[PDB]
RNA sequence: UAUUAUUUAUUUUAAAA
RNA sequence: UUUAAAA
């Protein structure tokens, strides 16, 4: 069966009956069933990120004439930290903005490439009472990765970093733009906005390289 | 229509040319004509009916329910309707997540304007109804959820915690800040403000600016306009861009306030 | 003793109805016909196996129970000589005969033995006979009993489905098609009943061996 | 800045004959469109004015599609490319049919064999495409069957589209003009009008094969000048189709000339200044001869 | 994937209905021989009529009512059509065009119209309800699919019997159906109903089409009525446009067929209810006295 | 509202009206030029119905063409907010619209001359923003506003009325309290005749009333003809 | 303010009002057509004959008014009736007498307000106009959809002030209708604010008196004078509070045993008195069944009653009342409530008397009764709240919703009890099962079996 | 290369000699 | 919260 019973009603825990460096880890090629695989996972104070990514392309699209490839992405929740199907989905057309100007389209003739990320694991340990933001450059590191195993062209790594909701995508070593997001936050604040999240793209553009020349 | 590979070379040297020679030739901050009906739906609280220049018509309603804020959480919300879309699309999602973050209670709108008793307050239900739509329609449907919004009525609380009573006849009117959503197309190294349908085809990336209690306020995107060019951007046309917005927003919100 | 017919529908090539204690299944084959794109086999005949439930939508429950219809049949059909085409089994199950949120064995051995009789009328190519009978045993009594009552499966340990296949005359078992067993048993109570089985289904196609004779001759010249 | 219209209140601000009603008694005619044959008497099925033309009784409606017939010098975008002909958007309830044998080849005939005809036919001639041809003959449902057997017939470039209503397209002698200021206009007598730099060969044969005409190439270095004449002309033509004006030849040039007192094309598109250079031309001209 | 009709069997089937021939054998407003037979379980119900064959299977839950209405039970039903109809019919096609309109009829004849007892249904007011369910499985069409499957589910409603329950201050006792005897629904009246298939070569309208003359019809026409002489739904939209006179043949020739089907349901329910109760005449308690 | 008296013996109903008088019919043609081939806005008392139609053109797909016809798609959008309460999405109201978009196709396939044009599909596309009682017929009568503006060619005139049956008293064009009160009878009359292109029975109506309800159902549809027919004459001399 | 005119005569307007219900705001929009064919329905006019519009059965309206009416002592004399709400709720038997009211106008808003208010009232009063003949006369003009009559809302004016306002202009209306026939108007409202207001307006000067005046009046003065006519229950306490109140001595457990002549009185049987404790009253009944398990909470000797000597049933007690009525008094009950104030006071047996404070076990069941023929509507087919008069006539009237209320009409039903809150008068219950036709063999014994719990079900086949 | 073509056929001018 | 007997 599925669904289970309908008059059961989720457990409640009640808040009042008992009471500088964010970690990472990379890893690739794991899944058999696509091309290029990818795993990256972030605990940095009490917030824990861990997703996993996988590439299936390039497919050869029956009776497409196309002359550039078509890239889907698609964000899928896990086990812990469920987010809304809707807000899911505006991340997906942000990244695909993003990834059209970065994969190589005009290498793949009549063809799609679709992308899927699970959000498997997203702790968060506050104390007491967007959250989606601390997880956009975790999702773009993680797709770079997956789209560089399976031996789909990349015009430069791309990656991003987070300043109080403010998520800025860089390439070229921070030379140009390719996606920006910002959810709450202040005002005025933009130039430490972009320097903020411009060094913390360059620890992860380079980070990623380490584990796609070992192995 | 669609447009060949022909013209849009063309369009794309004369947009990205120092001078920017737009299609209908207005100028990078000109809007094109807009027709807004209001108070027009009796069963509702409010509502709103807007006319772009290219046909496209966008129809908001705007219904009230006496809710529980310490059990509610979000006080306002936004159901969209594309026609000729599935209520599960990706292009009608996306812009369902934008606009309840636009209008995010305690955020772009203050919770406070719409409370009733300490333990009561009133709960929005803004319902997008677009009928026709030729390019990105988020900055058309946010001009039609401010006039909306600005001519919105409620009715009268009349005032131990017992449930709440309202007047019979007598309604107060909403006084709400409502925030507005502009597009912006950069063509090379040109901003433009609104972009037509044909001008969103070539441009090389998009930018969507919130704007609330007469500044910049969240949430700001920067969503591509079309697959085929997109094109990664200096930030100083992000910061061209987010400061040409500040240049021409009150002009908007002196010509959209009149009602 | 069971009941069974043959030849009830008229807008399909085979049907048939098997009945057994309370448990009624009418069965529907049409084939070979065209398939769907989705469904034609280069070499081989295709099958559409759907089993619907007495009461409410088809379920997840009846999506196994199509999966272990289709491996009964699937090699009880000469599937090769019937290239590019489709098969169409339906199976109806009008009484449940058993408690439908517990068991579900009963109506899977009715399904088997309604398809099997409907495959015969329809006539598609059959590399055999086939034969299905329900198995549990009791909780006070360690007692094998075949084709147990719905009182007796609320009193039983395990339950088990037992689908034989039959040649040359129905008394050489060539294989055994599906025995499905779930509960607590040991290996001695395993083979304590597939004996006891196949000595339960060696009369019951024997049976049916009359059945369809009664049927298909009146029919032919 | 802009200009937003407001309202508030409520949602919005010869014979006519309607579908079912009787038009005549008279078994003596030959029923036209919008008009249908019921029991030796006669009935309109739309809603517009009775036609009368020596013995055919038709009824013409308000609002309709533009109908093609034979011989007219159209503006089409090619659809897809099917099985030895082309669909190509012409405006009308169906695609017109563009046949293979009814172009100007690139190298005369087809190389074959190698690939089939459908997918030879997308090198020169891809899906969204814009072209001009004539309607060489139509079909029984009133589909269009395009030609493009010579050279004033090509595939369109070095300019922008605009579209008008059928209905507003005054007939003349020529389709093409020269307009000043280095542009040639098409008027497409289904609507759809093509702006373009004046090109080699409409200006030396209107004043007196190869693949090199299904290039999507552009031209390299077109003056910052005549792009921006072309908006003003695109400007003025849809001023013109707003105040449901015939477009002609004299018409386009007279509004492009009044154009001048608003300087930039900037404020051209508001309703304001629409109605006014249409009622300029419509006064100073049909009023003053 | 569909059924081919050749030129000269349509062209036969017409011009025998003009000259008052059915290849059946039955008049035009003659209705086809229905046949009523129920299963072990309450609520079940098979009907055959010509070669159509319909089977109906009534079910009930607890449920919530509607805050709309907390004082009433829920009604669903659901037509679903497999390929054992007709390999014409897709498996899963659940909102085809006869399915729905199948289904919105009989929802409309029983529920709507007040030929269930709703009322009755309520157990605790905006809380606990009795949701009557029925299951229709089409098992041979030959046409007249909602005329058997109202006639099916009718005669399912009136089999079926619901679990009894004990009213105990605020407390709520259902008594399983090995302890007490189920106590049977309330059914007010009885709608049939009658589909009527209309051809024009001065129409032709006949009762009760199979599926070979519903392939070659111009226009259908479906009413509903009870032994009340009350109209309990009508449906009619597009096909050959027909005035109030010939509606109101329709009704008056359907009244006719629906007066006996109702008497042979009353009939073949108590020869049911005897077969099932031998010894019910030892087990009276209210008895009379002398 | 409250408790109302449904027909007084005065003869005035809870509104206002009488037996015999229609609600406040307001149409209008062309209200969307730049987003369909027709456009009809009707307004019949509370009722607001924006009917769109798109065609005759190319089927997208060719898996929807017929080679000797057009098809006709209806697709009914009843919003959020066309009642009081803000009804929410149920998985049994869809079934209600699917019966009222099939009777409609079925309804105007057989008027529209769909032979004249062959190998097109006809979309028609409706948004219901508010919707007061009689909501079916008023939908007929934006489809048929709406398919003579987009120059369709048809029969006649398709008239969507609605009449109730209190005790014996029919009452023409009722409205949402009538209809919760009462027997509801939808019709649709093809122009000036007295055919019938729908007739949909709801509710409970003796069969002996039904004769009379059926005759003052097609008279005052006649009159909604006029009201329609009135509007295509102003609109076609002042254009 | 909007209004557009239609056909001839015919103009319609936009009723918009907000409802507040369960704490929830719900904005009502409704259609209001205004028209100018209303006749005055007297035989006097000779100006609305010739604007009457014959009904659906084609009948023109009859002129109910008399042409030569009750004439008074000047500057009265000939004239009309206009009634206000009031006076028709607290006088409506003053109006069934035949030596009283003889031409009476009932204006629409006052009609509405009765039937809002009671609905058996409402009854009786269209009773009065449908049977006018010789001695008796009344009309009811639909002022709210006369073009001449109907009056908009003020800005911030009170509900009351513009029906007040509107009764008002109706009067003023019928007075400029009615003077080319020399016949005055003569408002009979108990309203002294509403009086005054009316003599502010002196565009249109009516007549206003109330109802001792109007009756002081009329030539039959002396024999009609001596007819003239002059909530919410406590919470249960909490299951904390009962605790203690039964631990220290304050409160008491017991069963309820109503009177078996009066529904209104019950005892309490204790251990420490000999004598059952009485419980009189609605608010000290608090809600409670005959056979409850009640907490008891003594009363002080100011309070004790004797044992009544009146006999009550729910029947015959507060029968003007609407089912519907949550958070209108009849003459004989305050001639009979008065009565039975005087035995217990001038009474000897004054025992203990407590109040219902807390329900311990509900003694509900399935109980048997029939409808209640004044809260039926027999034409409507919608959802109606109705009376239930139960058999037990310890218990009180039943309110439940049903929408076959005519059907049910003159049978003998079951129902259930659901729920009874504070807020509501009466307890809510429901339908569940009809046994037949009032006072048929097989159903008055299989409805007196239900009413004592005798199993008359067959026996189980387990006994086979 | 429409007197051409589509194979489980999207052709929508197969008529004349 | 109607004693007893036979029903
Ligand atoms: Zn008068």
């Amino acid at each position: 069966r599925l669904l289970g019973p309908a008059a059961a009603k989720p457990m409640a825990f009640s808040n009042t009956t008992t009471h500088s460096e964010q970690e990472l880890s990379l890893h690739t090629g794991f899944i058999e069933n696509c091309n290029g695989s990818a795993l990256v996972e972030a605990r940095s104070l009490g917030h824990q990120t861990s997703l996993i990514t996988a590439v299936y392309g390039p497919r050869s699209i029956r009776g497409s004439f196309t002359s550039q490839g078509t890239i889907s992405i698609q964000l899928k929740n896990g086990l812990l930290e469920k987010y809304n199907t809707n807000e899911l989905k505006e991340v997906s057309s942000f990244l695909m903005g993003i990834f059209n100007s970065v994969v190589n389209l005009s290498r793949y003739p009549k063809s799609g490439i679709d992308i899927f990320v699970y959000l498997t694991y997203d702790k968060d340990l506050t104390n007491n009472p967007s959250q989606i933001s601390s997880l956009i450059p975790h999702c773009i590191t993680s797709i770079t990765l997956a789209l560089a195993d399976a031996g789909i062209e990349l015009v430069d790594m791309a990656g991003a970093g987070e300043a109080n909701g403010t998520v800025v995508s860089f390439i070229k070593n921070g030379e140009e733009i390719v996606g920006f997001w910002k959810d709450d936050g202040d005002d005025e604040d933009l130039l430490e906005c972009l320097d903020r999240c411009k060094e913390q793209y360059n620890r992860y553009r380079d980070l990623m390289i380490s584990c796609l020349m070992n192995q | 229509m669609s447009l060949s590979v022909a013209e849009k070379s063309y369009l794309y040297d004369s947009l990205a040319s120092t001078p920017s020679i737009r299609p209908d030739g207005r100028l990078p901050h000109q809007f094109r004509p807009i027709e807004i009906f209001t108070d027009f739906l009796p069963s509702s609280n409010g509502s709103s009916r807007i006319i772009a220049s290219d046909g496209s018509e966008c129809i908001v309603s705007i219904k009230s329910k006496v809710v529980d804020h310490h059990v509610e959480n979000e006080l306002l919300q936004v159901d969209v309707d594309i026609a000729g879309q599935r209520d599960d699309a990706l292009v009608v999602e996306t812009i369902t997540s934008l606009l309840n973050k636009v209008l995010k209670s305690g955020s772009g709108v203050d919770s406070s304007k719409l409370q009733l008793t300490k333990k009561y307050s009133f709960k929005i239900f803004v319902d997008v109804l677009v009928i026709s739509s030729h390019s990105h329609p988020v900055s058309l449907i946010s001009f039609a959820i401010y006039s909306a919004l600005n001519s919105t009525y409620l009715p009268k609380l009349i005032s131990v915690e017992e449930l709440p009573t309202f007047h019979d006849y007598d309604m107060v009117k909403l006084d709400i800040n409502p925030p507005l959503v502009f597009i912006l197309a950069v063509v090379g190294n040109n901003m433009l403000l609104d972009p037509a349908a044909n001008e969103s085809e070539v441009a090389n990336n998009g930018l969507i600016i919130s704007w609330s209690n007469g500044k910049i306020t969240s949430p700001i995107r920067s969503v591509a306009l079309n697959d085929s060019n997109v094109k990664s951007f200096k930030p100083h046309l992000l910061k061209q861009g987010l400061a040409m917005v500040e240049k021409y927003a009150p002009d908007v919100v002196r010509s959209l306030e009149n009602l | 003793s069971v009941q069974a017919e043959i030849g009830i529908l008229d807008h399909v090539d085979g049907s048939s109805e098997f009945v057994s204690q309370d448990t009624k299944v009418i069965c529907s084959v049409t084939g070979p016909i065209e398939p769907k794109a989705r469904q034609e086999l280069p070499t081989q005949l295709a099958l559409e196996i759907i089993v619907r439930p007495a009461k409410g939508v088809a379920t997840t429950r009846e999506k196994v129970l199509e999966d272990k219809l289709r491996a009964v049949l699937t090699p009880l059909i000469t599937r090769h000589c019937y290239p590019r085409q489709l098969c169409q089994i339906t199976c109806q199950i009008l009484e449940s005969g058993e408690d439908e949120a517990e068991f579900s064995l009963r109506e899977l051995s009715c399904c088997i033995n309604a398809a099997f009789l409907a495959l015969v009328d329809a006539g598609i190519a059959l590399n055999s006979m086939c034969a299905s009978i329900p198995i549990a045993i009791i909780k006070d009594t360690s007692d094998i009993i075949v084709d147990p009552t719905a009182e007796q499966l609320k009193i039983s340990l395990s339950v088990h489905t037992l689908a034989l296949e039959f040649v040359n005359g129905g008394k050489v078992v060539k294989n055994v098609l599906l025995l499905d067993s779930n509960g607590d048993f040991n290996e001695d109570q395993l083979f304590s009943l597939l004996e006891l089985g196949e000595q339960k289904c060696q009369e019951l196609v024997t049976n049916i061996r009359r059945i369809i004779q009664d049927n298909i001759s009146p029919r032919l010249v | 800045v802009i200009t937003i219209t407001k309202r508030n209140g409520a949602f919005q601000n010869s014979q006519i004959v309607t579908p079912g009603e009787l038009v005549t008694d008279d078994p003596i005619w030959m029923r036209g469109h919008g008009t249908y044959f019921l029991d030796n008497m006669t009935y309109s099925s739309v809603a517009g004015t009775v036609s009368r033309v020596n013995r055919l009784l038709s009824v013409i409606p308000l609002k309709g599609r533009y109908a093609p017939e034979t011989g007219d010098h159209v503006v089409g975008r090619i659809a897809e490319v099917g099985n030895k002909r082309w669909k190509v958007d012409i405006g009308g309830k169906q695609h017109a049919v563009l046949m293979l044998g009814s172009v100007n080849l690139p190298g005369g005939i087809l190389r074959r064999k190698s690939e089939s005809d459908e997918l030879q036919m997308r090198s020169f001639l891809k899906e969204g495409d814009l072209l001009n041809a004539e309607v060489q003959s139509l079909f029984q449902d009133g589909s269009a069957s395009l030609h493009t057997r010579s050279l004033k017939y090509g595939k369109l470039r070095n300019g922008m589209f605009c579209q008008v209503p059928s209905s507003l397209i005054v007939r003349a002698k020529n389709h093409t003009h020269n307009l000043p200021g280095n542009i040639t206009v098409v008027l497409g007598v289904n609507g759809y009008i093509w702006l373009r730099k004046t090109s080699q060969m409409d200006l030396a044969r209107d004043t007196p094969s190869s693949w090199q005409i299904y290039s999507d190439e552009n031209d390299p270095s077109i003056s910052n000048n005549i792009r921006q004449a072309i908006c003003r002309y695109a400007n003025v033509i849809k001023a013109l189709a707003f105040c449901e004006i015939g477009i002609t030849q004299q018409r386009i040039v007279s509004a492009y000339e009044a154009s001048m007192v608003y300087s930039n094309v900037g404020e051209l598109i508001e309703k304001n200044v629409m109605e006014s250079i249409g009622s300029d031309i419509l006064t100073a001209e049909k009023m003053r001869g | 994937k569909d059924i081919e009709i050749s030129a000269s069997e349509s062209k036969f089937i017409l011009e025998a209905l003009r000259q008052n021939y059915r290849l059946d054998g039955r008049s035009f407003d003659q209705f086809r021989d229905v046949e009523i037979t129920f299963g072990k379980e309450f609520g079940d119900v098979s009907v055959k009529m010509g070669n159509t064959k319909v089977h109906c299977r009534i079910s009930c839950q607890i449920a919530q009512p509607y805050e709309d209405r907390p004082f009433e039970g829920l009604f669903v039903i659901s037509t679903e059509i497999s390929p054992m109809a007709g390999s014409q019919f897709e498996n899963g096609n659940i909102t085809g065009e006869d399915e729905v309109l199948c289904s919105r009829i009989i929802e409309k004849s029983v529920r709507r119209s007040g030929a269930l007892d709703v009322e009755g249904l309520c157990i605790v007011a905006g809380s606990k309800c009795w949701a009557v369910r029925a299951d229709v499985h089409f098992l041979d069409c030959d046409g007249g699919f909602i005329d058997a499957s109202c006639i099916a589910v009718m005669a399912g409603l009136m089999h079926f019997k619901k679990p009894d329950i004990t009213v105990h201050g605020e407390q709520i006792i259902v008594h399983p159906v090995n302890e007490r005897e189920p106590v049977p629904l309330g059914i007010l009246h009885i709608p049939i109903c009658v589909t009527f298939s209309f051809f024009n070569p001065s129409e032709i309208s006949i009762i009760d089409a199979t599926l070979k003359e519903e392939l070659l019809r111009d226009g259908v026409l479906t009413v509903t009525l009870n032994k009340n002489r009350e109209v309990v739904q009508v449906s009619k939209a597009g096909g050959l446009p027909m005035d109030a006179l010939t509606l109101m043949k329709c009704c008056h020739e359907a009244y006719s067929i629906i007066e006996k089907i109702t008497d042979q349901i009353l009939q073949l329910l108590k020869e049911d209810s005897e077969k099932r109760n031998k010894y019910a005449a030892m087990l009276t308690s209210e008895n009379a006295r002398e | 509202m409250s408790r109302l008296e449904i027909y007084s013996p005065e003869g005035l109903r809870l509104d206002g009206r009488r037996w015999n008088e229609l609600r406040r019919f307001e149409s209008s043609i062309n209200t969307h030029p730049h987003a369909a081939d027709g456009s009809s806005y009707m307004e019949q008392g509370n009722n607001k119905i924006i009917t769109l139609v798109k065609g005759p053109k190319e089927p997208r797909l060719k898996s929807q063409m017929d080679t000797s016809k057009a098809l006709l798609n209806v697709s009914v959008n009843i919003t959020k907010f066309s009642k009081f309460e803000r009804s929410k999405s149920s998985h049994k109201n869809e079934r209600r619209v699917l019966e009222i978009q099939t009777s409609l196709v079925r309804m105007f396939e057989k008027n529209v001359m769909l032979n004249i044009y062959p190998r097109t599909v006809i979309d028609i596309e409706i948004h219901v923003l508010e919707q007061d009682g009689g909501i079916m017929g008023s939908l007929i009568n934006g489809i048929t506003l709406a398919l003579i503006d987009a120059g369709i060619s048809m029969f006649d005139y398709i008239s969507g009325i609605s009449v109730g049956l209190y005790d014996t008293t029919p009452l023409l064009d009722t409205n949402s309290l009538e209809e919760n009160a009462m027997s509801t009878v939808t019709l649709g009359v093809v122009g000036k005749s007295e055919k019938l292109s729908l007739l949909l029975v709801e509710d409970k109506i003796p069969l002996d009333r039904l004769e009379n309800v059926l005759a003052i159902g097609i008279a005052g549809a006649h009159r909604v003809r006029d009201l329609m027919d009135e509007e295509l004459r102003k609109h076609a001399q002042k254009r | 303010p909007r209004r557009k005119r239609l056909a001839d005569g015919l103009s319609v307007t936009q009723k918009v009002f907000v409802r507040s219900r369960n704490g929830g705001a719900t904005k009502i929009v409704r259609e209001h057509y205004l028209r100018s064919d209303i006749p005055c329905l007297s035989r006097s006019c000779t100006k609305c004959p010739q604007i009457v519009v014959p009904d659906a059965q084609n009948e023109l309206p009859k002129f109910i008014l008399s042409d030569s009416p009750l004439e008074l002592s000047a500057p009265i004399g000939k004239h009309y009736v206009v009634l206000d709400t009031n006076v028709v709720l607290q006088a409506i038997d003053l109006l069934e007498n035949p030596n009283c009211f003889f031409d009476v106008i009932v204006p629409q808003i006052v009609l509405d307000e009765v039937r809002n208010k009671s609905y058996p009232v409402y009854t009786r009063l269209r009773t009065l106009c449908r049977d006018s003949d010789d001695h008796k006369r009344f009309i009811v003009f639909h002022n709210e959809f006369s073009e001449h009559t109907f009056v908009e809302r003020l800005p911030n004016e009170t509900i009351n002030d513009r029906n007040n306002r509107a009764i008002r202009k109706t009067c003023q209306w019928y007075s400029e209708h009615l003077k080319p026939y020399d016949i005055n108007v003569v408002l009979v409202t108990n309203d002294r604010l509403n009086r005054e207001a009316a003599t502010k307006e002196v565009e249109s000067n009516i007549i206003t008196k109330s109802l001792v005046q109007y009756i002081e009046l009329l030539p039959n003065a002396d024999d009609i004078r001596d007819s003239i006519p002059q909530f919410t229950f406590p919470e249960y306490y909490s299951t904390a509070r009962v605790m203690g109140g039964l631990k220290n001595g304050v409160l008491y457990q017991g069963n309820i045993q109503i009177s078996e002549y009066n529904f209104l009185e019950g005892s309490v049987s204790l251990p420490r008195f000999s004598k059952p404790v009485l419980i009189v009253g609605q608010k000290n009944l608090n809600r409670a069944f005959n056979g409850d398990q009640v907490i008891v909470e003594l009363l002080p000797q100011s309070e004790w009653k004797a044992p009544s000597s009146i006999v009550l049933d729910s029947e015959h007690f507060d029968v003007n009342d609407n089912p519907d009525i949550e958070a209108v008094i009849s003459d004989k009950q305050r001639r009979l409530l008065a009565k039975d104030a005087m035995i217990a006071q001038r009474s000897k047996k004054i025992q203990p008397t407590a109040k219902v404070v807390y329900i311990q076990r509900r003694s509900w069941r399935q109980y048997v009764g029939q409808l209640a023929p004044s809260s039926v509507d027999p034409q409507s087919s919608s959802t109606q709240n109705v009376f239930v008069i139960l058999m037990d006539k310890c218990l009180p009237k039943v309110r439940i919703r049903t929408r076959r209320a005519a059907e049910l009409l003159d049978k003998r039903i079951v129902i259930s009890i659901d729920s009874w809150p504070t807020t509501h008068k009466y307890p809510l219950g429901h339908f569940v099962r009809d046994l037949g036709t009032i006072e048929s063999a097989q159903a008055e014994t299989e409805a007196l079996l239900l009413e004592h719990d005798v199993e008359y079900r067959p026996f189980s086949k387990k006994v086979l």
